[PDB]
RNA sequence: CAAUAGGAGCUUAC
């Protein structure tokens, strides 16, 4: 595509059935500088959903 | 979330030049040039021009990261010859290419008919 | 202290207290028990 | 300037 130049191998080709999974990245992007911590033990609270 | 704009590809900004020249000091008569918001189509019709000519000793161009849209090129030349006279002289080279194959394709479509 | 059994709140009203907590209030209910055996009667089977 | 706990279940990568 960059130079419009064959290719010295041939390239396998043709349709596939793909499937599209639950797991993004998105749902699992998680960051943390400071937050809440535990009543009890006053560490980070455990749980991307709860920072 | 983290995808940038689909327009910083070709909207260049006010703070941002097209084109920032840089010369290479290792070798003589050497420049470095970045080319930002453009891509290979621009980078490979000048690099496959300029290789032509006599008085072009190296001409080179990479684009180090995909997700970034600029490219860097390497240009070198004789003595006598500056690599930024070549380079226009290339460009306007493949200008006046495109104008007569633009005349010929008008007048062939034409004929066509 | 209250900090090593510290409550907490359910549903923004509520509040139960930790287990040790609820252990300490039912060993003070043995204690006062234990002290109302022998202030009276008290046939042996009780006191154990 | 303050967003509960405990459990069970289903999953992710080794």
């Amino acid at each position: 595509g960059h130079t419009g130049k064959k290719l010295m191998a041939q390239v396998f080709f043709g349709p596939t059935y793909y499937q599209r999974l639950r797991h993004m990245v998105d749902d699992k992007i998680h960051a943390r500088a400071r937050g809440p911590v535990q009543v009890l033990t006053r560490q980070p609270v455990e749980g991307r959903s709860r920072d | 979330m983290n995808a940038p704009d689909r327009f910083e590809l070709f909207i260049l900004p006010d703070d941002v030049p097209k084109l920032k020249i840089t010369p290479d000091s290792r070798v003589p008569n050497c420049i470095i040039i970045k080319f930002e918001r453009e891509d290979h189509t621009l980078a490979n019709l000048l690099r496959e021009e300029l290789a032509l000519y006599p008085d072009v000793t190296f001409v080179a161009y990479k684009v180090e990261h995909p997700l970034f849209a600029n490219f860097v090129m390497r240009l070198q030349t004789e003595e006598g010859t500056r690599p930024k006279q070549a380079l226009e002289r290339a460009c306007a080279s493949i200008i006046n290419k495109l104008k007569t194959l633009d005349h010929k394709f008008n007048e062939e479509w034409n004929i066509k008919n | 202290p209250p900090q090593v059994r510290p409550s907490i709140a359910m549903d923004e009203t509520t509040q139960g207290q930790d287990d040790l907590t609820h252990k300490l209030s039912d060993i003070l209910k043995a204690n006062i028990n234990v002290q109302k055996l022998e202030m009276d009667g008290s046939p042996q089977h009780i006191i154990n």
